């Protein structure tokens, strides 16, 4: 019951509200992440040796990796 | 309700749109997209805005086939997610 308390509704218990809030920080960083890395800005082109293309900045790929591992935990 | 309505709708048809934008890119351009005024997402929630209040400004529209299924879905899915809670 405990462990099936974190899918069951927010307000039935307080970890379950809190769980509930840190799932949404997430999956609205994950989005806010996406929808920038569809973006210019964190595309900035580079040249690789011979082939050119526009490369996604570190920082999306390392806060992916943070949400993911949340993601996959839970 | 209306405004939760909004947001899902402009956020899915602004990826959606996206990507359907990118279908029919020419391979030549270095960058991803070019000849498309959706060049990100962004700009799609601001198309995806425009086009579900039924507004259509007509600065950025969709110029290719899945683009404009895309758009004919967005307008249609608009107005029926504005006349549910008005
Ligand atoms: C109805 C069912 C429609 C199914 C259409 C599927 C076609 C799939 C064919 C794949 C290849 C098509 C192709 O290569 O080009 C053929 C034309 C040209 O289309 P385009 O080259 O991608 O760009 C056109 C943009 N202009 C010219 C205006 C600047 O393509 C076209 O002009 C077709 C555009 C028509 C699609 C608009 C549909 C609007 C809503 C559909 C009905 C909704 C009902 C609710």
């Amino acid at each position: 019951p405990r462990i099936w308390a974190l899918f069951e509704d927010p307000y039935s218990s307080r970890y379950a509200r809190y769980v509930a809030f840190a799932s949404l920080f997430f999956i609205l960083v994950s989005i806010t992440t996406f929808c920038l890395e569809t973006h210019e800005r964190f595309n900035p082109i580079v040249n690789k040796t011979y082939y050119r293309e526009a490369e996604t900045e570190a920082f999306l790929t390392y806060i992916e990796g943070v949400c993911v591992v949340w993601f996959t935990f839970e | 309700l209306l405004i939760i309505f909004l947001a899902l709708g402009v956020l899915i048809f602004a990826t959606m749109i996206y990507y359907a934008e990118r279908i029919g890119a020419q391979p030549n351009d270095p960058s991803a997209s070019e000849h498309t005024h959706f060049k990100n997402i962004p700009i799609g929630f601001w198309w995806a805005v425009v086009t579900m209040t039924t507004l259509g400004y007509g600065d950025m529209y969709p110029q290719t086939w899945s683009g404009m299924l895309v758009g004919a879905l967005c307008a249609l899915a608009g107005v029926l997610t504005i006349a549910m809670p008005v």
